[PDB]
């Protein structure tokens, strides 16, 4: 009597969930803006 | 011993006493699916 290496039943579908009508980040905007600081005075700016 | 004779109890009555006694002949037979249990159905790590 040999047991068999064990099987998973494989996906039969995928499910993919995110929030709509989220807008764009616009980071290159930020990245682009031509008044570009020194690194004794980096800039942030947060994406959420 | 007096008189060559010594003092000894013996028993007037008596009655049946029952001990039981658990011994253990067998074990659950535990089988593990080696390569399932580390990897479980992730092929980069059924290949390392
Ligand atoms: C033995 O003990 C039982 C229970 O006390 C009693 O009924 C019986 O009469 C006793 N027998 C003798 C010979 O003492």
């Amino acid at each position: 009597v040999y047991d068999l290496s064990g099987f998973t039943v494989k996906p039969v579908a995928t499910v993919h969930r995110r929030i709509p009508d989220l807008p764009d980040c616009d980071i290159d905007k930020w990245l682009n803006n031509f008044n570009v600081p020194s690194p004794l005075n980096w800039e942030r700016k947060i994406f959420s | 011993s007096v008189g060559g004779l010594y003092e000894i109890k013996i028993p007037t009555n008596f009655t049946i006493v029952g001990q039981e006694e658990f011994i253990q002949t067998n074990s659950p037979k535990v089988t593990i699916d080696c390569s399932l249990f580390v990897c479980s159905n992730y092929a980069a790590c059924h290949d390392l």
